């Protein structure tokens, strides 16, 4: 945990979206629902912890 | 010692990245047959394996 | 629909936030694409998704 | 002409994007089709006009 927080939290980078709140609308799209408008799909992470 | 074992996959929609879903678009997109194909597969098969 | 909010045309499906968002008018993403606007007689924004 | 298949089901169209008739095992995309009786919405700032 402390190599997963004391470095930079990946929050701009490759974390994959929650699809079925994408196409709600209930809120304005963030960063990972934004690209996946454009087709970009960042699947799940192999290493699941 | 540090060692990297996995890289976060990403898979790329070629119709929706290029036409932004434009009806239009997507038939002039079928003239360039071996585009889409192949980027897809290049993404998917590095994905799976 | 078809739309064509604030100078900025496209086709999505329009719904409402629960956003309060206090700057501008339009919010749009890294690629351009309007992802909501704000209506200026009641304060109301609204959400554009494909 | 030696065979043909037609694309008009859910598994025939995915060939028929996929320019083979043999699909290996795996995950694809694929965007339902777009209405056609779409409305249109008009939003534009009150000025001097
Ligand atoms: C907005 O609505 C969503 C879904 O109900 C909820 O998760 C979120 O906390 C709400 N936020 C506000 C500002 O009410
Ligand atoms: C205006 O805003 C109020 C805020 O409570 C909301 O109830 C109402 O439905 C909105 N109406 C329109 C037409 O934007």
């Amino acid at each position: 945990d402390i190599l997963f927080s004391k470095l930079v939290t990946s929050g701009l980078g490759t974390v994959d979206a929650d699809y079925k709140k994408c196409t709600k609308g209930l809120s304005i799209a963030d960063l990972a629902c934004a690209q996946y408008y454009n087709g970009i799909m960042v699947l799940p992470g192999v290493a699941d912890a | 010692e540090y060692l990297q074992i996995t890289s976060t996959p990403i898979v790329v929609d070629c119709s929706t990245y290029v036409c932004n879903g434009n009806v239009r678009c997507v038939e002039l997109l079928k003239q360039y047959t071996s585009a889409c194909k192949t980027i897809e597969d290049a993404l998917r098969n590095s994905a799976m394996l | 629909t078809k739309y064509n909010i604030y100078d900025v045309s496209g086709v999505g499906v329009i719904r409402i936030s629960n956003d309060t968002f206090l700057n501008g008018i339009t919010y749009t993403s890294t690629s351009g694409n309007l992802l909501g606007f704000k209506d200026v007689t009641n304060g109301t924004i609204y959400s554009i998704t494909p | 002409i030696a065979n043909i298949i037609y694309c008009n089901s859910v598994i025939n169209r995915l060939r028929c994007d996929q320019l083979s008739f043999d699909v290996p095992d795996g995950f694809y995309s694929t965007s339902p089709i777009q209405p056609v009786e779409l409305p249109v919405s008009i939003v534009s700032l009150p000025v001097y006009h």
